[PDB]
RNA sequence: CUUCACACAUGCUACAAUGGCCGGUACAAAGGGCUGCGAUGCCGCGAGGUUAAGCGAAUCCUUAAAAGCCGGUCUCAGUUCGGAUCGGGGUCUGCAACUCGACCCCGUGAAGUCGGAGUCGCUAGUAAUCGCAGAUCAGCAACGCUGCGGUGAAUACGUUCC
RNA sequence: UGCCUCCUAAAAUGUAACGGAGGCGCCCAAAGGUUCCCUCAACCUGGACGGCAAUCAGGUGGCGAGUGUAAAUGCACAAG
């Protein structure tokens, strides 16, 4: 059941059916089935078409979702390398951002072993 | 009795006569063919595109499309002569004006994020070409009973001269530019 | 164009049958040239260039006849099944003009072997 | 033989089967559940139901009461003798391509010829 | 070739959540086709950093 | 002193159903506190904010222990497992949080499907696992260290081999 | 060491050398017969994955592609 591009899995309870959409978690996921009244506990594929107009409405006038979320984490990446921050040099070579130790760790921003 | 056709010698062919002075009436351009094909280039492997491509487009567009074989064979792509790697349609009269009407009413804005179709998309002569993602948008087939997703591009040609004489025609059909 | 091209990818199959079939005085061609609107049609005799016998449906005897298209290409066919009789011949070759051989051709050839041409 | 993707943990489930064709019972009150990584051998004598016990769980057959349930990892292969089988004048190049040059066997780009030829048909 | 090659191509009956609808000729069966957005209830076919200080700080 | 093509070492969190999540609900011990501990009430989704009772303490505060029990849900999936990385928005301490602090919220949701050769601890309230407190300290990189109690096993024929 | 093609070969044919370059000891049940239809390569503009180049659409293009197989004579009227 299409609901933003997204393509709702089939036979997943409502609660988790909504966090795949890119840009709703768990949290999120309450608060779009407590506006509209759809209970928790139902699954996707009793979802009825006049139910799924209640959260096409709420979701495009109070979330941000796929797209023009992705665009913005793509764009605020984009505003830190040309400004020459400290972050932006840190984005460029794929060292992590945050303070992190790169002695001994950093797996995840760099890749597996290079071994020399 | 298509509902765009009888739309186009209603208030289109009145207006091109007003924005480009011409002087005889078949001088007014009008769309001849619109060509749409997969190029299923994974067809060199797996020889997979009888359900693939065939019960799909005949879904999409109305008849069954031409399997189109391959020119000269090319060792990068790891193809031969004479092998399916292309399937066609054309789509003429009847037919074609309510592919038009399908595709920019319930089809077009089921792009993902759809933002519109760039109107630099000319050839030089007036013919107009676009690309789609997938096995989504057209809403004959279903996401469930289909095999990979496959895109495809799509021809629209005109009888008009020059290109922003083929812009007004395809504006007044409804393609959303920008 | 459309136009051009028809013209163009008709005197090209015309040639394409003429290289095999000219025509002499003893047993001249059957020129056929078809149109939207009527049928023309010529025993030419290839080897001085010079028509001996013509027929068309532009004339009034053709032009009020009733029926279809193809019932004024009978008409027309067994006119000049008439006049080369007239003229001394009795075999000719047919020529397609560079046409498919069916429908109003087929039914001017077919109206020309009844009435003495024998081909 | 070409290894495929990671099996999971569920590769064949099946509740209660029961199939049959005319008032003759073939299954019934059938339960077990497909290991992983392991050969099963199925038993019996002529007319019994061997062939028609894989037809209800590559799908050609549909159980008259219970279920036959895959599991989202599990890939099958299997071809019958007498659906499809082979065709009598079509070469053995053909057949394995369909005039094709490179196949896929799986993720995996493999020439038709050298696949042929890994089974035994090789030269002309 | 024009004769029960191509799939079953009847007319069509097409509706909206919008409440619009119209008739074409399409290869859905039963011809009840039932789309959720349209060419009249789409978005896009009908329509810095120093702000961003000010609403958290406010202007010296 | 925190750099980073890499290499080793001691840990923590994991790969799930003897489990995750959601709602209810029972049982500790040892400690700290006037340049402090902040009850209760109100505001905040939350970290916190404000007001201020009581206490140099078996009196008041730190103090809701968590595993457990009962009920519901998910149904074996790179998933309602895992919570790395990254984007945006906040709090607190401090003259000051860019290099370099912890905590919170919203979104993102990486490797990982029990680990090669080899190697380590433990003989009973032990091992395994679950929390709580202290010292240093404005705050804290506290998963460390020194302590505290909760639940709570398996085996030991025997001395040939290491 | 026999057979096919070109230069040597001196504008018919023919012409030698342990002169200069290559092929052949097949293949095709259609790649044979016939009727009918079509025009290529290269380049340029537009186009989902698509890149110099797969397939599509439109311009330009008279032989520069192609010919089961060497090379010559030929073949766009096609013998493609
Ligand atoms: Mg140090
Ligand atoms: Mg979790
Ligand atoms: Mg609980
Ligand atoms: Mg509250
Ligand atoms: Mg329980
Ligand atoms: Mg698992
Ligand atoms: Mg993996
Ligand atoms: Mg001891
Ligand atoms: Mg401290
Ligand atoms: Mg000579
Ligand atoms: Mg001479
Ligand atoms: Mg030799
Ligand atoms: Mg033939
Ligand atoms: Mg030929
Ligand atoms: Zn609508």
């Amino acid at each position: 059941a299409r609901l933003v591009g997204v393509d709702l899995p089939r036979d997943k309870r409502m609660e988790v059916a909504l966090t795949y959409i890119f840009g709703i978690g768990r949290t999120r996921s309450n608060e779009i089935l407590a506006a509209t009244g759809i209970d928790r506990d139902l699954r996707t594929r009793d979802l009825t078409e006049e139910q799924l107009i209640h959260l096409r409405d709420y979701i495009e006038a109070n979330l941000k979702v796929e797209g023009d979320l992705r665009r913005e984490v793509q764009a605020d990446i984009r505003r830190k390398i040309e400004i020459g921050c400290y972050q932006g040099l840190r984005h460029r070579r794929g060292m992590p951002v945050r303070g992190q130790r790169t002695k001994t760790n950093a797996r995840t921003r760099k890749g597996p072993k290079r071994t020399i | 009795q298509p509902r765009l056709k009888e739309r186009y010698r209603s208030e289109i062919r009145d207006a091109l006569r007003k924005q480009f002075g011409y002087g005889n009436v078949m001088q007014i351009p009008t769309v001849t063919k619109v060509v749409v094909n997969m190029g299923v280039g994974e067809a060199a492997r797996d020889a997979k595109l009888i359900n693939g491509a065939v019960n799909d487009l005949a879904l999409i567009t109305g008849q069954k499309p031409e399997v189109r074989r391959a020119r000269k064979s090319i060792a990068q792509f790891k193809l031969r002569e004479g092998m399916p790697v292309g399937v066609r349609v054309t789509l003429r009269g009847d037919r074609m004006w309510e592919f038009l009407d399908r595709l920019t009413s319930i089809a077009l804005p089921r792009i993902r994020d759809f933002r519109g179709l760039s109107p630099k998309q000319f050839d030089g002569v007036g013919n107009y070409t676009f690309g789609l993602a997938e096995q989504a948008v057209f809403h004959e087939v279903d996401v469930d009973k289909i095999d990979r997703v496959r895109g495809m591009d799509i021809n629209v040609v005109t009888s008009a001269a020059t290109d922003d004489e083929g812009r007004a025609l395809l504006r007044a059909l409804g393609f959303p530019f920008k | 164009s459309v136009s051009a091209t028809r013209r163009i990818s008709r005197l090209r199959r015309h040639t394409r049958l003429r290289k095999k079939l000219s025509g002499t005085a003893e047993r001249p061609r059957l020129v056929v040239h078809r149109s939207a609107r009527h049928i023309h049609v010529q025993l030419v005799n290839d080897l001085n260039g010079t028509t001996v016998a013509a027929a068309s449906s532009i004339e009034a005897d053709v032009r009020g006849v009733p029926g279809d298209k193809k019932a004024r290409s009978v008409r027309v066919g067994q006119l000049i099944a008439e006049r080369a009789k007239a003229a001394g011949i009795d075999t000719v070759v047919f020529d397609r003009g560079g046409y498919t051989y069916g429908g109003r051709i087929a039914a001017l050839a077919d109206a020309a072997r009844e009435n003495g041409l024998s081909f | 033989i070409p290894v495929g993707p990671r099996l999971g943990n569920v590769v064949v489930e099946v509740d209660h089967l029961d199939k049959g064709y005319d008032g003759r019972a073939l299954i019934k009150d059938l339960s077990f559940s497909l290991p992983r990584n392991g050969i099963v051998g199925v038993i019996g004598p002529n007319g019994v139901g061997k062939t028609t016990l894989f037809k209800t769980i590559v799908g050609l057959e549909t159980p008259d009461s219970g279920s036959v349930k895959v599991g989202e990892t599990v890939k099958l292969s299997y071809v019958d003798q007498a659906r499809a089988g082979i065709d009598p004048r079509k070469t053995v190049w053909e057949v394995v391509s369909d005039g094709l040059d490179y196949i896929q066997v799986g993720q995996t780009e493999v020439p038709s010829r050298a696949y042929v030829s890994a089974f035994g048909f090789k030269g002309p | 070739m024009k004769s029960d090659i191509h799939p079953a191509y009847e007319e069509t009956t097409v509706v909206c959540g919008c409440g619009n609808t119209f008739q074409t000729r399409s290869t859905k069966p039963g011809g009840r086709i039932v789309v959720e957005v349209c060419s009249q209830c789409h978005p896009f076919y009908t329509g810095g950093r120093v702000a961003r200080f000010e609403k958290r700080y406010g202007k010296r």
